[PDB]
């Protein structure tokens, strides 16, 4: 609980009830995740970092390219 | 370590390094390729001037 207010208090510059963070998340269905994506995560670019035995990694431009779907 | 394609120059590059990259293709193919090449050519000079001689010598009065 300490770690909760210390953290927002920084963070936000107050302490949110625990009352408003269920209104907001009440209200968010499948059409408004779809909107959020599309703005920020759709067609993005993308960091990889690794380590071990890598020789079947994908490209980067593979990754990169995984974003966005040619269906649709 | 290598950074996406949408984050780089990709023409400039080429030219950036053009005249190296034209001084190493040219350089070695100079000698294998141009010499043979020049004395083909000069073969196809000489064979059509003793063409040119050898139908006068038998034809023309
Ligand atoms: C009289 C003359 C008439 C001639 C007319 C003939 C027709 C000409 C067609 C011209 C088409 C030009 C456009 C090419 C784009 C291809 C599709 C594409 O973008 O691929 C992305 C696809 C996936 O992209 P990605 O970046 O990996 O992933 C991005 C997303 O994350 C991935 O997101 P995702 O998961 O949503 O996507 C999955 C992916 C699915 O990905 C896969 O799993 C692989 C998909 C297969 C490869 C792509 C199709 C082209 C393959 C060429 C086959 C030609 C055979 C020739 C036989 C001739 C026999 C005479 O989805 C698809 O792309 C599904 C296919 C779409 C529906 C079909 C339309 C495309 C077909 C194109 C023509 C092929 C059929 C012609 C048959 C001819 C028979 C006579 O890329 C690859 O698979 C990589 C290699 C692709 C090589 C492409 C070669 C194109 C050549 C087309 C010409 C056909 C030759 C006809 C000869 C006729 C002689 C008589
Ligand atoms: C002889 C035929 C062959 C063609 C002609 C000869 C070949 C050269 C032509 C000139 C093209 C290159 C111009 C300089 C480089 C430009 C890019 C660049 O980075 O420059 C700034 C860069 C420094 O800038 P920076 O600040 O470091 O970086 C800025 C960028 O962000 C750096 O970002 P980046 O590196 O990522 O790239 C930037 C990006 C961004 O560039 C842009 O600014 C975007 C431009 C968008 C448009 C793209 C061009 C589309 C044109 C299509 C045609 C027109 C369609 C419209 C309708 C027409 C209706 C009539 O650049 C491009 O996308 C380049 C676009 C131009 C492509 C070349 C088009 C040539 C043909 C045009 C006519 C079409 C063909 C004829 C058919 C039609 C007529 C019958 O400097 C250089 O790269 C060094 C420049 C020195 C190189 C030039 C050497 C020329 C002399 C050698 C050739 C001599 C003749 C052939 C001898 C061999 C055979 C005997």
């Amino acid at each position: 609980v300490a770690e909760d207010i210390g953290r927002q208090m920084l963070a936000y510059g107050r302490r949110m009830p625990l009352a408003e963070f269920l209104k907001r998340l009440e209200v968010i269905d499948a059409e408004e995740v779809k909107r959020v994506a599309w703005k920020y995560l759709h067609d993005a670019e993308v960091a990889v970092a690794g380590l071990g035995p890598l020789f079947g990694m994908p490209q980067l431009i593979n990754l990169r390219r995984a974003t966005f779907w040619l269906r649709y | 370590q290598t950074i996406s394609p949408y984050q780089l120059k990709f023409i400039y590059p080429f030219w950036h390094t053009f005249f190296a990259r034209c001084w190493c293709k040219c350089s070695a193919y100079a000698w294998p390729w141009v010499w043979p090449g020049l004395i083909t050519f000069g073969l196809v000079k000489k064979m059509n001037h003793d063409v040119e001689e050898d139908i006068r010598d038998h034809y023309w009065y």
